């Protein structure tokens, strides 16, 4: 297969994403959830890890680490400490609202993923660090976890398999940096949600100093489907090292802002013109696309014509896949004001721990706040580039990376627009 | 420069040189004691980019 997309509804993992069916247990059992979960639990962790490593499932959090290889780091005998699956359900990323849809409309799929993945990693229980702003989604998830307990699917002797497994939900408290896995661990442990340094990677020292795997809602919820349908079924969609299906949030300047499941290596133009109703004013009215949520650098219309929506084709296009959240920006957009607002986000959402992010993201906000009006001279553009290169790679977590990258994308694709902004400021003010 | 041309001619004859052309006492030809404020230039490292000190 060389042309991807046009995914059939029989191949969607996330049936009942739109809330058009019962999200509860009688709805989920009439759609395919909780079917032969015991026969996945009783085939050991090794078969489940083989099915997930075969399926090519990479991290749906946004970095795309191989989820089976990540979960095989827990395949080790215990040292007296328990093991924990922790489901990252924060989703504070701008553009990204898909895990809200998964928790709100397929909760039992996430709970069965918690059970199966925790069997695969030998986990004691599952702490779902849900977002604090997703309150109704959290009570939604707790009602479905109550329905899974009362049916004996989780808890003492989960699904009749001799295996004990609890599912905990910890609400957030309004911090974007608590989506980062070590800061999420610190937020579960009742401290300031500040990211730890790595190593120890959380399979060595994680939550409470236990072995821990933090995994996204999407890469957990697809795991019973990977166990039932098979690894070859999931690897049969998308390119090699770019396997599976993926939820997409197309928002911004489109005619129909939507959440939709789609095949992995789908073209961006096909995705926007099919599921989103096109860009407002047509495809010819396109100026830029932030391809994968706010941290990934933007791409212009000359790149958006033939680009694909997976990891490798966006890394080749000097951006990233990220959360695969498409923020569409038409020709009427002040792009400098939008990216400066995005850097204003990344300094309002920054935990202040280490020097380059704490100082330089505020200093990039100040430089971008002068770039919006144009109250600067062009020797500060390249300067700003160097400042991004002094934050990219020198921080603890990748919010310094996620704050340096949109500045780099705006400079790299719209340096002449910044220069004409500043020179028209300098001519109508001096 | 206030000497009489008799004394000036005697002085030029005695030295053998023209002395009013090259006077050693200074007059209004010298620079003013009050000058306009300067604007001094900066060096090559007064840049905002490609200015790493290790380089
Ligand atoms: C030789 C014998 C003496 C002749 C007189 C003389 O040489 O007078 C200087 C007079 C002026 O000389 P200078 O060096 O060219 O002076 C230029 C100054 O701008 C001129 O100087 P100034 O512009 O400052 O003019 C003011 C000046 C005016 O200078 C004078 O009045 C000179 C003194 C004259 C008596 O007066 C003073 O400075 C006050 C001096 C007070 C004491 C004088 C004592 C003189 C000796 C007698 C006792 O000399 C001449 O004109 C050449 C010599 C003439 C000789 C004539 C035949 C004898
Ligand atoms: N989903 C969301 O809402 C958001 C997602 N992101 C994404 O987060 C990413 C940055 O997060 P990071 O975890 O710092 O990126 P990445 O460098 O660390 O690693 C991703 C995952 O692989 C694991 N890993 C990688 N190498 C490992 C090794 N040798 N041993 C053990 N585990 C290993 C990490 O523990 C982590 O869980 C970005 O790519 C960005 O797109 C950013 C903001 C919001
Ligand atoms: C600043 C920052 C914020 C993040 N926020 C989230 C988040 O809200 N939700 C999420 O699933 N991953 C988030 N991540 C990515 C996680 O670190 C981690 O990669 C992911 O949650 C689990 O990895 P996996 O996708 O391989 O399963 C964030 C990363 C960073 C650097
Ligand atoms: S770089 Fe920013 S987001 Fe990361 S540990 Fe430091 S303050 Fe926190």
């Amino acid at each position: 297969k060389t042309s991807f997309g046009s995914l059939k509804d029989e191949d969607r993992i996330f049936t009942n994403l739109y809330g058009r069916h019962d999200w509860r247990l009688k709805g989920a059992q009439s759609r395919g959830d909780w079917y032969k979960t015991k026969e996945i639990l009783l085939k050991g962790p090794d078969w489940i890890l083989g099915e997930v490593k075969t399926s090519g499932l990479r991290g749906r959090g946004g970095a795309g680490f191989p989820t089976g290889l990540k979960w095989s780091f827990m395949n080790k005998p215990s040292d007296g400490r328990p093991k924990y699956l922790v489901v990252n359900a924060d989703e504070g990323e701008p553009g990204t609202c898909k895990d809200r849809e998964i928790i709100r409309h397929d909760p039992h799929k996430l709970v069965e993923g918690c059970l199966v993945g925790g069997r695969a990693m030998g986990a004691r229980a599952a702490y779902i660090y849900i977002r604090g702003e997703f309150y109704n989604e959290a009570s939604n998830l707790q009602v479905a976890i109550r329905e899974a307990y009362e049916a004996g699917l989780i808890g003492k002797n989960a699904c009749g398999s001799g295996y004990d497994f609890d599912v905990f939900v910890v609400r957030g408290a309004g911090a974007y940096i608590c989506g980062e896995e070590t800061a999420l661990i610190e937020s579960i442990e009742g401290k300031q949600g500040k990211p730890r340094l790595k190593p120890p990677f959380p399979a060595d020292v994680g939550v409470f100093g236990c072995p821990t795997t933090v995994a996204n809602v999407e890469t957990v919820a697809v795991s019973p489907t990977i166990c039932r349908r098979g690894g070859a079924w999931f690897a049969s969609f998308g390119r090699e090292r770019n396997s599976g299906t993926k939820l997409f949030n197309i928002s911004g300047h489109v005619n129909n802002p939507c959440t939709v499941e789609e095949e992995m290596s789908v073209p961006l133009k096909e995705l926007i013109e099919k599921h989103a109703g096109g860009v407002t004013g047509g495809w010819d009215n396109l100026l830029a696309v932030i391809p994968g949520g706010s941290s990934t650098p933007l791409i212009p219309k000359s790149v958006c014509e033939t680009v694909l929506m997976d990891f490798d084709a966006l890394i080749q296009a000097q951006t990233g896949l990220g959360t695969a959240a498409v923020i569409v920006m038409d020709r009427s957009t002040d792009i400098v004001k939008a990216i400066a607002r995005l850097i204003e986000f990344y300094k309002h959402e920054s935990c202040g721990q280490c020097t380059p992010c704490r100082e330089g993201v505020d200093w990039m906000n100040k430089v971008m706040a002068r770039f919006v009006r144009g109250d600067a001279r062009p020797a500060e553009i390249d300067s700003l580039w160097e400042i991004s290169k002094q934050i990219e790679g020198h921080t603890i977590c990748a919010l310094g990376d996620g704050a340096a990258w949109p500045v780099q994308g705006l400079i790299r694709h719209f340096r002449p627009e910044l220069e004409e902004r500043m020179q028209r400021f300098a001519q109508q003010h001096q | 420069a206030s000497a009489t041309r008799l004394i000036q001619g005697l002085r030029n004859w005695a030295s053998g040189r023209d002395l009013q052309a090259k006077l050693q006492l200074r007059y209004q030809e010298i620079s003013k004691r009050t000058q306009p404020p300067p604007k001094l230039p900066v060096g090559p490292s007064h840049r905002l980019s490609n200015n790493y000190y290790c380089a």
